[PDB]
Parts: structure tokens; sequence; C-alpha cells
């Protein structure tokens, strides 16, 4: 309720992206422990991103939002 | 006939993929024992990189996660506070 609604939008099309394309449902599980473990204070920031690089790095569009969201600027 | 196992009756699900596998072989060794500290592996002095790489991925592959909450979690922190240092020693053990 009020959550893919108004607020989250682009982030929800992110996330039905990885979902659609990682397939496997313990493929997007392993995306959202890469998420866990990063709020958990355990990996840093591209350290993220360099996780999800076999999944969500065949899709530059989404590992490029992803850099986004995460102000990964590595420039 | 069905109705009598819970297993697949489709043999193979539609994917052309098997699977995306992750690497833990790029994180930082400091990393990985980072992993080990916040979710408390006791393990045998003289740990190397590989070695760090197969207990986190051991451990790694039975992870409890939510999709809603954990959705929330990465949106809020992310949007807020990426990587949140701040210094402080929680249990005082000496």
């Amino acid at each position: 309720s009020n959550a893919s609604k108004h607020g989250v939008g682009t982030e929800s099309l992110f996330f039905d992206k990885v979902r659609k394309a990682l397939r496997s449902a313990e493929a997007y599980e392993n995306f959202l422990r890469c998420l866990v473990i990063f709020n958990q204070e355990v990996i840093s920031r591209a350290e993220l991103v360099q996780l999800v690089s076999p999944f969500l790095g065949k899709f530059p569009e989404l590992f490029n939002w992803f850099k986004n969201f995460l102000g990964y600027k590595e420039s | 006939s069905n109705a009598g196992s819970d297993d697949d009756g489709g043999d193979s699900p539609v994917q052309d993929i098997d699977t995306p596998e992750v690497d833990l072989y790029q994180l930082q060794v400091n990393t990985l024992r980072r992993y080990k500290r916040h979710f408390k592996l006791p393990t045998r002095p003289g740990l190397n990189k590989a070695q760090l790489v197969e207990i986190v991925g051991c451990h790694f592959k039975s992870i409890p996660v939510n999709e809603k909450d954990t959705l929330t979690c990465f949106i809020y922190s992310v949007r807020n506070d990426k990587n949140k240092s701040d210094l402080k020693a929680d249990s005082g053990v000496h």
C-alpha cells in the first residue's frame, strides 16, 4: 500500500527489470542478499555494484541505473 | 496424475540461463572478513583470500531475505547515506 504508487516509481521499474532479467528465483534472491549485506554494513558501495556484475552487468541500461542510484562516480 | 508429490511438473522452467553465479573472489579481503565479523563466523587463524571466499560463499548461499523489506532498506539507505562510516564500538569486550 502506497509503495510503488507515487513514491517508488523508477526504483520499482529497476527491480522489475532485475526480476525479469535474472529470471531465476535464487538469482533474484542473490541480488537481495547483496542488498541486505550492504544494508548490514558488510559490503562497500563499489563492492555492491561489482558483486551483481554477473547479473546486471549484462544489461547496460540496468547496471547504469544501479550506478546512478548508488551515486557511483568512478569519474 | 499429480496431487501426490510437491515436485515440479515442468521438468525445466523457462530459463535459457544456467543461473548467473556471483563472483565473491572479486570482493576485497576486508569485505569478506567484514562479512565474517558482522555475521559472526568463527574460523581458524591463518585465513587467506580463497578461504574467505569459500566460507563467505557457503554462508552467502543461505541468507534469509524479504523482497519488500530488503528493497525498502536498499532504497532508503542509498538515497540517504551511501555507506555511513560512524566509528563507534558497541560491545566493550576490552
